[PDB]
C-alpha cells in the first residue's frame, strides 16, 4: 500500500531501522520530530493518519 | 492629600501554532511530495513558535 | 471553469459517497475532502463557490 515510512542508514550503507508513520501516535511523533529518540514533554504532530 | 493612580502593563500575548503541511499543500499528495524537496524548513518555524 | 459545461468528456459517472474523505470530480474539478449536505442557496446557472 502507499504509505509513509522513515528509514535510518548506518555507516556502511545498509538499512538498520525503520518506522511506519501511520501505525501509532508514538510513531507519528517520531516521524514528525524526524528522530528515534524523543524527550519528556508534549509535542505537536503532523497528519500521517 | 492621598492620591491613588493606576498603571496598566501587558504581560503575555496569544500562543499560536501553524501546521506547515496543511497550510501550504491542503490535502494534496503531489504537493506533499514536492514539499519534501524543501527540506527542514517547516521544522524551523515550529521550533520558533514553541 | 466559468459556466455550466455543455460540451464535455467521455467519462463514466459514479454514485455519491457521503461523509468520507474521497477524491471527487465535478465537471473536471478534482479535489479531496468530505461531502456533506448543504443549506446554502446559489445564483442560477452558477456551478461552484469559493
Ligand atoms: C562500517 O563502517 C565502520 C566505520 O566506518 C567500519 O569500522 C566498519 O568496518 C564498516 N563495516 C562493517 C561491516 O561494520
Amino acid at each position: 500500500k502507499p504509505t509513509t515510512f522513515m528509514l535510518k542508514y548506518d555507516e556502511n550503507g545498509t538499512i538498520t531501522d525503520a518506522v511506519d508513520c501511520s501505525q501509532n501516535p508514538l510513531a507519528e511523533l517520531k516521524c514528525s520530530v524526524k528522530s528515534f529518540e524523543i524527550d519528556k514533554g508534549i509535542y505537536q504532530t503532523s497528519n500521517f493518519r | 492629600s492621598i492620591s491613588i493612580t493606576t498603571e496598566v502593563m501587558p504581560v503575555s500575548m496569544a500562543k499560536t501554532s501553524v501546521d506547515c503541511n496543511m497550510y501550504i499543500c491542503g490535502d494534496s499528495t503531489e504537493c506533499a511530495n514536492l514539499l519534501l524537496q524543501y527540506g527542514s524548513f517547516c521544522t524551523q518555524l515550529n521550533r520558533a513558535l514553541s | 471553469l466559468n459556466a455550466p459545461a455543455t460540451v464535455c468528456g467521455p467519462k463514466l459517472s459514479t454514485d455519491l459517497i457521503k461523509n468520507q474523505c474521497v477524491n471527487f470530480n465535478f465537471n473536471g474539478l478534482t479535489g479531496t475532502g468530505v461531502l456533506t449536505p448543504s443549506s446554502k442557496r446559489f445564483q442560477p446557472f452558477q456551478q461552484f463557490g469559493r
